């Protein structure tokens, strides 16, 4: 997260970090969606030019933390992972259309003070918060600048960017399956995600009933917080057929 | 369920330091 702030305590509780076991490696981000499923993007375990197609026996997931490096008794919690499901249709080729994937806990995770899923959004709610300048907010422990880490989980909130302005500010297709995210080059405002920031949640809070909703997923962005650039996000209502078609499976 | 609310602030009735940021964004 570049220019954003230090997130407070159990400000993101389904907050998830993606590792590889061997060698240990901190990946990407994720989020919890109930006890036994995480939600990220596609190519986070799946991305052949960076050499990765992960199975589920390489990686692991640590939920609860806030601090990067530091280990934290009794609050972080390990698990293992029992199986990977990448969107079928997921382009890495060209330009990560559907760039989303699920993966199920070996076990349900317990929740706590630090732990704890974030909720889906149904078409009422997708359709009156996912519009333009609206906030969300995005969390991670990705790179501070575009090239240095965090040692704390890092937020910035973000407001939605309108469809024809994120289409002319990249020469890269984008899809209905993604919406754009940013300040404009006259806000003084910044702020934006970055590498190592990919598959974290990108959450907005509902005014109606006070939850906190996952509408995108971090995706992609050419450089980070550039003026007259915009991040990219996947767009989870759009998908949410997929998603509900493979936790009832 | 449960989802989307906060053990240390929505179910403590606490607001977080920039979530005042969000709601304002949906007048302007
Ligand atoms: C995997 C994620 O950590 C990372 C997030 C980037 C978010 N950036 C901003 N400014 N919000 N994603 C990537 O690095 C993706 C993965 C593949 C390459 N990539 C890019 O964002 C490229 N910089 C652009 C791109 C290439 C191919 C297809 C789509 C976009
Ligand atoms: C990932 O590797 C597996 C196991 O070797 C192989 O079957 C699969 O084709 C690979 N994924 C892709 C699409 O590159």
């Amino acid at each position: 997260i570049v220019e954003g702030s230090d997130a407070e305590i159990g400000m993101s509780p389904w907050q998830v970090m993606l590792f590889r076991k061997s060698p240990q490696e901190l990946l990407c981000g994720a989020s919890l969606i109930s006890d036994r499923w995480v939600l990220t993007a596609a190519h986070c375990l799946l991305y052949p030019p960076w050499d990765k197609n992960f199975t589920e026996n390489d990686l692991l997931v640590r939920i609860g933390k806030h601090s990067r490096t530091r280990y934290e008794r009794n609050i972080e919690k390990i698990s293992m992972l029992e199986k990977i499901y990448i969107h079928p249709r997921y382009n890495w080729r060209e330009n990560l259309d559907r760039d989303i994937a699920l993966m199920k806990l070996k076990k349900p995770v317990a929740f706590s003070d630090y732990i704890h899923p974030v909720c889906l959004p149904d078409r009422e709610t997708a359709a009156s918060l996912l519009q333009a300048g609206y906030k969300g907010r995005v969390t991670g422990w990705g790179n501070l600048k575009e090239t240095g880490q965090p040692s704390v989980l890092q937020v910035v909130n973000l407001p939605i960017v309108e469809r024809p302005v994120c289409k002319d500010s990249t020469r890269i297709r984008i899809t209905d399956n993604m919406f754009c995210a940013g300040f404009k080059v006259n806000d003084t405002k910044r702020g934006d995600a970055c590498e190592g920031d990919s598959g974290g949640p990108f959450v907005m809070k509902s005014p109606f009933n006070n939850r906190w909703y996952q509408m995108g997923i971090v995706s992609w962005g050419e450089g980070c917080d550039r003026k007259g650039k915009y991040g990219f996000y996947t767009h989870v209502f759009r998908l949410k057929k997929w998603i509900q078609k493979v936790i009832d499976q | 369920a449960d989802c989307g609310l906060r053990p240390l602030f929505e179910k403590k009735s606490l607001e977080d330091k920039t979530e005042r940021e969000l709601l304002e964004s949906y007048i302007d």
